[PDB]
């Protein structure tokens, strides 16, 4: 495998990142009677078992299966959440969101502010397998946040673990705004984590530091954070390097001044993602950084990405910005 | 024959299967062109008051176009889109639902919310973008909305209410309303992929919603043999186990009581209903039902000419306060993109503060409130 | 009646037209379960060499899926479709084509490539992205193409296909081919937004393609009750103007005469045409053949065994040579992206180099090519 | 108007940008016979005029109506082009592209990748009116460009004049990937100028600096870059500042080369484009030429961008990132 998963609110219980996901849901159909989940296959418990028992505990109203249309279910969702009722939906994988790309970026985007506030669809969440997954190529590992990031009016979130993605899946859910939440599927069967029973919540446009140093500061979200935290490790114990690890968690609206304190203090930045590196949201977090910290910064701000091309199948481990890649990127910028 | 995707027998000939396009669905009708009632089991015998509610909400509709279109022509306003043909459509559907029914539809639904009776003056507001704009003047032109009047805001991406349409119906249904939702859109909207989602969801999930497809027979420039080839939109309900008519547009009474039957078992029976309604793209729905009314001793020319006069004077008020009135503060570009504004966003709007502060002759600022 | 969006007569009366669901479209038969002819007129009458190489294409099929998924649940590759209960449908429409009529499809069509001699060794290279795959081991496996037998390279995203048929078949068209473009999707494929434009483009634009619906009652785990509530997806077929027929999809002979009567009339008459074959998701298509062929004497037990195990071996010998094979070299990562490679990629590239010079004994070097 | 436009190939005719698309049409389809010309409202020479004349000339089978599907008008696109056919699809407006998004991205753009080259769509184009209009509000203002700019496989193309337009249109019919071309719709009847009658070509992948300058390096694209055109003049008027003026014409694959040897020169930058900051397409610029001119930088890059809203109807005149924004920033930019 390419990365190792390693890491006050009541009872826990240990929890995969699925199992996680179907806690949150459950405790948001329990205290929400409004609130439905639909999308492909989810009423015998999805293709990723996010939603195994919700159909038999909720009713076959509340849980239940559309018809094969992504267009369909996010519209779907939209029409729901136009009545103040809580819509769930789900994209089977965020290969498979283009396809509704125009009902979420010319409409559920756009809902609030065009009809100035009479209506909106701020109860409506879409969630979705995300992220590479060690074989699945073109259309089973794409990391879409990017082309979201550019459409004012949604929120896209990503979860770096089972802890994290119940708490950010129970915002995005209550959130007064269209979400995106994209589940990294390589963990969701990964290693299981302490998770609360109870509904809890992490706010959104919040990065996480998840481990405090002076000389570097590393940012990524989901499964790269594993990457970027074992970096920081190699760093250490190789070149003495002290690594900031930050957990951006929200794609947008972003935590720009978390990521700018951090830089202040550092002096130094690499922005790591599995996406393509061009047009990839870390672009635009390495313009606003040099933006508010041009005087702070002591090395040019690097980007470890994927490379620009589709995610190809039989060559996924040279394709990846692994931990060697990150290292390499952060000696450089190190001794720049 | 025992496969689960279909209920049949087996046929040992081969044989495909014929549109039948040359002999369509036919196209009910009340009444006549000369206002007369065909078959009169079929009269739905609406009392006076309402009858000639319809008159006037499609006459003052008619008298409003005429007033914003021109207005248009002169660059006043930016964009329109006028209700020529459609007027009776729409004031027909509109007296046959329930106030509270839900509304989605795009550009030629005005006479919905006219039948409603949404003010003049907030049909002018919206079209100019001035202060008593709900919308907040930040959509073109005739993208209209109503919380108040169960309206849902217009939107110019063709076809994409049709599946939110159906997603508010589920939604009325769980909550045991006794309510329906009406869909409106063109026969060319009804080629867009969002038209087949809409369609196919009310029906596997159940849910109570009236499709209600105007047919012109064109979108811009296209004529219908450009944009299918079966019989019309009616034709493609049956596809998708979707009970379907079609209807004279031009006859108001035809219009509302495929409405009102649809509506009505909509609701009891949670499924969906498809009315192709047949008008001309622009012997009017006006006159027909003019000559109705006459029969019934109900209006006559010094009734005609009065409303003409009362009817002009009320949109000339409406559209010269509309003119008159200022464009919202400008701060209102930066509102709404999220329910709460995003420290990012509100740093933006403080940027266009500053600026105007020192670029401020360059704007026309006094055009805008405070 | 005088509306250009269809033609129709008036109705004076309202009735909503019904779908006709529990007595669907009938399902075209030509054998029964014992391999008998049922309609002397419909026997197609097809010469033994040619039935026997639909038997031994089906039944080499069958004998792929069970070593290849096998290999799938070993991880030997990382993912695998099976093509049972679709062996008749795919093996029997693809003998009535022409060999260069142009195929687009998914993922339950390895049949067509069988029959038109794609190697064993090919199908292999793809799934285990070796180097001789010519996809240069890119997509997952099963997503077979060659360019040689006009099968153009499938693509995991479901119904895409559909509107790019209906193009190749526009094209066709003009190119005054005299050639054919099928599309194969299932029936859950079906609820795709793109099948609508696909379907609705070919008829509107005139188009020689047959579009061959697998409806073989679920879609993953949905059954066809929550896909769809018409008559299956052959009665969506007329409402687009298409002509449509309902097949046995166990059933080759009923395949291979629908097929080859829907090609000999979209090619002469540029016009689409629907095929629903109906299936079972896994009294199968290669037993009911078995049963015809004994009955004309044409095989028998000994060379059921025989062929039973030099198909297993020519499979296993494939299977062998392909797992041997080294993956391509890593730098084919970043070629064909665009048809030239632009200076920017030409430096990611740069930079995997120097960083495996460096890095190199971290990454599984060894296995791939120089 | 917030703009204003100015300013060795055979014989020329004055021509605006429609006219000029019109020509680069025409002798595409007289030099191609393959060449089809296909959309919405098309036969009757479109809503822009741009195909006026051309179904005469060449026939109802080359220039012909679709449906109103756009999704149907990219995947028939591509499936002409398969075939080896030249595809010229038209979408109405940018900001009804998004129902075709999942056939550029993950149909088009990956074709000729995920098939080893067996198979391709090259000789498809999709152009489209793009940018604002002073009342388009949010469905006809649209600029999408760095929605596409995250996707490998496609070349995205926006021409700044009739002349440009022409040249550029040719290059992408026959360039040998699937291009978008966007034309600037504000132009379309705005001042002519001088184009040659017969076909030529701008090449592809290569910004043109149309002044030069030793202070400030300016960049834009479409009617934008007779905006910093503008800001030149205000500065070298106001400031004594020499602005070297530079057109990207395409959006990817981008002209680094070209950007980064300005800068060197220079030591500053400002990027404007009319699309809303957050992951608009000058983050990448910024981010790139951060990473390549770090040593030559002599202060922060600027984006000069539209809000990061929906398009506004009466507020135009307020989000646009017009001459006055432009001219403050890079005041600010010089002062640093
Ligand atoms: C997705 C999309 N494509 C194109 C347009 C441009 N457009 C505005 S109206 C129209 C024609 C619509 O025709 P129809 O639905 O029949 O309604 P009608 O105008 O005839 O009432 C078009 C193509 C649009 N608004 N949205
Ligand atoms: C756009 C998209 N959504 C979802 C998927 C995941 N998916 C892979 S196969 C399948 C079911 C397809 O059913 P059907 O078309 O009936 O074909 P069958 O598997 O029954 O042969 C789904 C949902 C996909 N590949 N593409
Ligand atoms: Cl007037
Ligand atoms: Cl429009
Ligand atoms: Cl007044
Ligand atoms: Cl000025
Ligand atoms: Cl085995
Ligand atoms: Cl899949
Ligand atoms: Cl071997
Ligand atoms: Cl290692
Ligand atoms: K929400
Ligand atoms: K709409
Ligand atoms: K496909
Ligand atoms: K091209
Ligand atoms: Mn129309
Ligand atoms: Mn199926």
């Amino acid at each position: 495998a390419h990365f190792t998963f390693q890491p006050e609110y009541g009872q826990t219980q240990k929890m995969n990142l699925f199992q996680s996901v179907t806690s949150a849901l459950d405790n948001s159909l329990a205290k929400d009677p409004t609130a439905v989940i639909f999308g492909e296959d989810v009423a015998f418990g999805g293709v990723f078992r996010c939603t195994v028992g919700l159909r038999d505990k909720y009713g076959k109203d509340r849980v239940f299966n559309t018809p094969l249309c992504e267009q369909g279910i996010v519209g779907f969702g939209i029409g729901i959440a136009v009545t103040g009722a809580t819509a769930i939906a789900e994209i089977q994988f965020a290969d498979y969101i283009f396809p509704a790309f125009d009902q979420i970026v010319n409409e559920a985007a756009k809902y609030r502010y065009r009809s100035g506030d009479l209506f909106n669809c701020g109860s409506l969440t879409i969630r979705s397998p995300w992220g590479c997954v060690g074989h699945g190529a073109l259309y089973h590992s794409q990391s879409p946040e990017a082309f979201f990031a550019h459409c004012p009016g949604i929120k896209v979130v990503i979860p770096r673990s089972p802890f994290q993605a119940k708490g950010l899946l129970l915002s995005c859910i209550e959130d007064k705004n269209p979400c995106i939440f994209f589940e990294p599927k390589i963990l969701y069967r990964a290693a299981a984590e302490e998770v609360p029973i109870e509904p809890y919540n992490i706010p959104l446009s919040q990065a996480e530091v998840i481990q405090e140093g002076s000389d570097v500061t590393l940012v990524a979200w989901g499964t790269q954070v594993h990457v970027i935290r074992e970096v920081a490790s190699m760093a250490k114990e190789k070149l003495g390097v002290s690594c900031e690890v930050i957990d951006l968690r929200t794609i947008i609206p972003w935590d720009v001044d978390t990521i700018c304190k951090s830089v202040i203090k550092t002096g130094r930045l690499l922005i790591s993602h599995e996406a393509p590196l061009t047009g990839g949201f870390a672009s635009e977090i390495s313009s606003t950084v040099q933006e508010e910290c041009f005087l702070n910064l002591e090395a040019p701000i690097s980007r470890v990405c994927g490379y620009d091309t589709p995610f190809p199948h039989i060559f996924e481990p040279f394709y990846i910005p692994d931990k060697w890649k990150c290292y390499d990127a952060l000696r450089k910028m190190i001794n720049y | 024959p025992q496969f689960p995707g279909a209920s049949a027998e087996f046929i040992d000939k081969l044989e495909f299967i014929q549109p039948n396009v040359i002999s369509g669905i036919p196209i009910y009708r009340v009444m006549d062109r000369q206002g007369q009632i065909i078959n009169p089991s079929e009269d739905p015998h609406l009392p006076k008051e309402k009858v000639l509610k319809l008159y006037k909400s499609m006459t003052l509709l008619n008298t409003m176009d005429r007033i914003l279109y021109e207005s248009q022509r002169q660059g006043r306003i930016s964009f329109y889109m006028t209700n020529y043909g459609e007027e009776g459509t729409h004031v027909g559907s509109a007296a046959a639902l329930d106030n509270t029914d839900l509304v989605f539809g795009q550009y030629r639904e005005a006479g919905v919310l006219m039948y409603r009776d949404y003010p003049l003056e907030l049909f002018m507001a919206q079209c100019y973008g001035n202060i008593s704009d709900l919308g907040k003047g930040r959509q073109m032109p005739v993208h209209y909305g109503c919380k108040e009047r169960h309206f849902v805001t217009i939107s110019s991406p063709l076809a994409t209410q049709i599946p939110q349409a159906v997603g508010a119906a589920y939604a009325a249904k769980r909550a045991n309303a006794n309510r329906v939702v009406i869909c409106y859109f063109g026969e060319g909207a009804a080629s867009e992929g969002d038209a087949h989602a809409g369609f196919n969801f009310a029906a596997t999930l159940e849910c109570p919603i009236i499709f209600f497809c105007r047919n012109n027979g064109y979108a811009i420039s296209t004529p219908t043999s450009e944009q299918y080839r079966g019989d019309g939109i009616a034709a493609r309900g049956p596809g998708y186990g979707i009970m379907s008519i079609r209807v004279d547009g031009n006859d108001v009474f035809a219009v509302y009581n495929a409405t009102k039957e649809a509506r009505r078992r909509a609701v009891a029976e949670n499924q969906p209903f498809l009315i192709e309604a047949m008008t001309y793209a622009i012997d009017h729905p006006i006159s027909r039902l003019r000559h109705y009314l006459l029969s019934q001793g109900w209006w006559d020319e010094e009734q005609e000419k009065a409303w003409r006069k009362q009817s002009r004077r009320k949109v000339m008020e409406a559209f010269e306060q509309a003119e008159r009135k200022p464009k919202p503060n400008p701060n209102l570009l930066f509102s709404d993109v999220y329910q709460e504004m995003p420290a990012q966003l509100r740093k933006q709007q403080e940027s266009l503060a500053r600026h105007l502060q020192t670029y401020g002759e360059h704007y026309p600022l006094d055009h805008f409130d405070k």
